[PDB]
């Protein structure tokens, strides 16, 4: 199978450096370029630079110029990105992508064609925050709602699970969102009858919680 | 090179015929590429070169060149097919990609139903108070909330945070936090959200007295 494989998900400190990898499997890595392409929360995809592994030929995009490395160890078949100096704003999915070609078998690619094959993307996370548990508060109530706010962790995920599974049915938990404190937050509710009037179950596995919560 | 997509959001119905339309702000030729991302996923190249399908991709993708302008059309919409679809120019450096068009699902209007949750008192013993709107199970996705405490309308202070539509019913969830000091928390009376969308013939507001 034709695939790239990236490293797993980073989460830094500003100023620190990182290295990013992309692996290609099922191909001849030296004949295709390589690019990155960046998407920042919530938005779309923007355009890095390129590298050609054959002969480490590199492009970058003037937004990344100097902001970033491009290299690639042929030997391994593996394609990095490495940051001197990582910046707040640096928080996104990397993926890295093949270019296609025509007859890979021609010695000279010529320019870098649409991204026929995608990495399954690095999530990089860098902040100031340190690991923290979440707070866990209760969202008190023929239908009711009720919840549970999940509040100041460090760094996502976070999961919820009504009454350890059993309760599925009219459970919305949202997307969390980062607070101006550098921590997340986020809340789970579900609907009920009223008539029946609950435990919500929190983890979150960096730093080690879990938080069972009676909303009553 | 500026890549538009447009329209932003299409709603649509499976069996439908979708368009949807890149234009470049220069000639790139015909080195255009349609790609389709799902929330989380890696995108899929669909068309190279304006109007090659890509190697596995079902025919009912195809796409087209008028001039700067570039055309994405589905020629009978499938539930795998909904999805943000972002095109990109490749004619030259730096290579740009267009803003992304989603393409939803079309259901009918359904007006939220709207819940207020005030702070819990384990909550204001740590020295911050948030208050939590809830607007469960409503389309279209367009929908406003305004915090008013005293009568006064909050700004800043305030996030949300909606679903992605529901696999049952095609709805949205919001969920808005209002973030407050206890110190302004205990000085105010009425906490109200002021919710606005289609399906409401007026405004709805729920509120309670600290």
């Amino acid at each position: 199978q034709v695939q790239l494989q990236q490293s797993g998900a980073e989460v830094k400190k500003p100023g620190e450096s990182l290295k990013i990898s992309c692996k290609g499997s099922g191909y001849s890595f030296t004949s295709y370029w390589i690019g990155w392409v960046r998407q920042m929360p919530g938005k779309g995809l923007e355009w890095m630079g390129i590298i050609y592994p054959g002969d480490s030929d590199t492009r970058y995009s003037p937004s990344f110029q100097g902001q970033v490395t491009i290299s690639a160890d042929k030997s391994i078949s593996t394609a990095y990105m490495q940051w001197s100096s990582l910046k707040a704003s640096d928080t996104a999915m990397y993926y890295c992508a093949r270019s296609f070609r025509d007859d890979p078998r021609i010695a000279v690619a010529g320019p870098a064609d649409a991204f026929d094959i995608w990495g399954q993307g690095t999530m990089v996370t860098v902040s100031s925050a340190s690991t923290k548990g979440p707070s866990v508060f209760p969202l008190a109530p023929p239908t009711a709602a009720l919840g549970c706010l999940v509040k100041d962790y460090f760094p996502e995920p976070v999961t919820v699970s009504w009454n350890s599974g059993a309760l599925t049915s009219g459970v919305h938990t949202f997307p969390a969102v980062l607070q101006s404190s550098g921590l997340y937050s986020l809340s789970s509710v579900v609907t009920v009858p009223s008539s029946s009037l609950y435990i919500c179950n929190v983890n979150h596995k960096p730093s080690n919680t879990k938080v069972d919560k009676r909303v009553e | 090179i500026q890549m538009t997509q447009s329209p932003s959001t299409l709603s649509a119905s499976v069996g439908d015929r979708v368009t949807i339309t890149c234009r470049a702000s220069q000639s790139i030729s015909y080195w255009l590429a349609w790609y389709q991302q799902k929330p989380g996923k890696a995108p899929k190249l669909l068309i190279y070169q304006a109007s090659s399908l890509e190697s596995g991709v079902p025919s009912r993708f195809s796409g087209s060149e008028s001039g700067t302008e570039f055309t994405l059309t589905i020629s009978s919409l499938q539930p795998d097919d909904f999805a943000t679809y972002y095109c990109q120019q490749y004619n030259s450096y730096p290579y740009t990609f267009g803003q992304g068009t989603k393409l939803e699902i079309k259901r009918t209007v359904a007006a939220p139903s709207v819940f207020i949750f005030p702070p819990s008192d384990e909550q204001l013993k740590s020295g911050t108070a948030s208050v939590v709107c809830l607007l469960n199970n409503f389309y279209p996705r367009e929908a406003k909330v305004q915090w008013k405490v005293d009568n006064a309308l909050q700004s800043g202070n305030s996030q949300e945070s909606v679903t992605e539509q529901d696999s049952k019913d095609s709805t949205y969830s919001l969920s808005s936090t209002l973030t407050l000091s206890k110190a302004d928390y205990e000085k105010h009376k009425v906490y109200a959200c002021e919710v606005t969308h289609q399906g409401l013939s007026s405004p709805v507001t729920k509120s309670f007295n600290r």
